């Protein structure tokens, strides 16, 4: 089963966790 | 089958984890600042 | 202009998405 | 069309993000429980 997204939604969605991906680490392992 | 209302949902929540991550991190760099200043 | 994405796939990354809400505030908040 | 790629690549960020959460969450367990035994 599919569903639609909007790829504009979707490139967001990305930047968001890249965003999380970039900045968390070096903020927990101190 | 649209599941934009998902998908936003989910932008909102990880832009405002986003937002609390760079806010702890300036509070950080800022602690780590004021223990130079005091030591 | 929207892409096609799998429904499960989406609960999974939904998943993800509301644990790093649930234990991430905690340990940045102190 | 078929974005399945891009949404498995954010699961396995995200996953290995909150991985990473709950390891940093019971070493800060750990650290507090080890302070209360030195103190
Ligand atoms: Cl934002
Ligand atoms: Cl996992």
């Amino acid at each position: 089963e599919f569903v639609k997204v909007r790829k504009k939604d979707l490139e967001r969605l990305t930047t968001e966790v890249m965003q999380i991906r970039d900045f968390l680490p070096r903020i927990l392992n101190g | 089958e649209d599941a934009t209302n998902v998908v936003r949902g989910l932008i909102v929540e990880l832009s405002n984890l986003n937002r609390l991550i760079m806010g702890t991190h300036r509070d950080l760099e800022a602690f780590k600042r004021l223990n130079y200043r005091k030591t």
